[PDB]
């Protein structure tokens, strides 16, 4: 049985709130003699709405600024249902928040039941108000094989958001994100000594799946090797085949954005002798240096790691990386793309 | 370890 309550602020509402958005918002306490307990909330009853907003979906972060930011002498009402059965089980375990989040800088905790994280890394949040205070945000780390790693506290959006600005991409430090299929065919990158060659073989041998994208005019007064546009992409997109992209790391972050997650494949030499064996054996006539190629794939690496999404290492005496390739993209098509929310 | 702990009082 719901309960409709009706009252003025004075100072403040007069409440503790436990759970969040996976379980919903109860009241863990109520400050005595208040308009709030003479209406008659109580301990265990579930905030569903208050004023014009919906609770049954808010972090408890959300829902605990928004009580504050009520304005005092003025109206608050409040839809409420005593579920004893729930909140009792809220305190048996951690439960209230639940939803994920994408990180898009680099944090070093700053206490040892802190988490760490570079960009791109994926994080079930399960808790926006750790020890009942506004801070930091109790989350786990989620990696490999989609699991969860590692439990630990790390800044609130309010903080990183902040934290982030000294960088100073279009993204948000904690972007709110979601596991979804593709429902179209993701456009491939290919970094490494080998994917000039990667790129133009996928395309020669097998032009009905792949497409090469053509690059724009090159810019005064770069290096003498251009960008391509969202629209020669989209158009390959429109035909159910996979464009190939010649681009930097910046695009494909800027593609991440637009919400079209390339498929980012880095070929990982052998050596700097095995990415020249392989030059000889694949291309004998390219006057690309395979020292400079080498070092430029090392040096992609190690700033750019987090926009990678598979790895394959070079055998430099065999091309077995070629069907093992067109195995990864077949793969990383079918899998699970974390999606902005 | 980690507890919920209620909110402060609004």
């Amino acid at each position: 049985s719901m309960k409709l309550v009706k009252f003025r602020k004075g100072d403040s509402v007069g409440l503790r709130l436990a759970g969040g958005n996976d379980v919903g918002i109860f009241v863990a306490g109520v400050l005595e003699d208040s308009p709030a307990a003479k209406e008659g909330l109580e301990e265990g009853d579930q905030i569903l709405r208050v004023n014009n907003v919906d609770f049954t979906n808010i972090i408890r972060e959300e829902a605990v600024l928004f009580l504050l930011d009520l304005p005092k002498g003025e109206e608050v009402t409040i839809l409420a249902q005593k579920k004893k059965d729930v909140y009792r089980r809220i305190v048996e375990s951690d439960v209230g928040d639940s939803f994920y989040i994408r990180t898009h800088f680099e944090y070093e905790k700053e206490s040892p039941y802190g988490l760490s994280f570079n960009k791109g890394e994926v994080f079930r949040v399960v808790d926006t108000l750790y020890n009942g205070k506004l801070g930091s945000w109790l989350a786990i780390r989620i990696g490999k094989n989609h699991k969860e790693v590692e439990r630990g506290i790390i800044p609130n959006k309010n903080r990183a958001e902040q934290l982030a600005s000294v960088q100073y991409t279009k993204f948000p430090a904690y972007e709110r994100v979601v596991l979804r299929e593709a429902g179209f065919l993701r456009p491939v990158t290919i970094f490494g000594p080998i994917a000039d060659v990667a790129r133009e073989k996928l395309a020669r041998e097998e032009p009905d799946i792949y497409q090469i994208a053509k690059s724009e005019p090159r810019d005064a007064g770069t290096d003498q090797r251009g960008i391509i546009r969202l629209h020669t992409i989209k158009q390959i997109i429109d035909q159910d085949k996979h464009a190939l992209l010649d681009v930097t790391p910046n695009a494909v972050d800027r593609l991440n954005y637009a919400q079209w997650y390339p498929i980012v494949v880095f070929l990982n030499p052998d050596s700097k002798q095995g990415v020249k064996t392989m030059r000889m054996r694949l291309c004998p006539e390219s006057r690309k240096s395979a020292r400079k190629l080498y070092e430029r794939s090392h040096k992609l690496r190690k700033n750019n790691h987090h926009l990678f999404t598979t790895t394959i290492n070079l055998n430099s005496m065999n091309d077995g990386w070629y069907g093992a390739l067109k195995e990864a993209i077949q793969q990383q098509q079918n899998q699970l793309v974390w999606v902005s929310e | 370890e980690f507890k919920q702990t209620s909110s402060f009082l609004v």
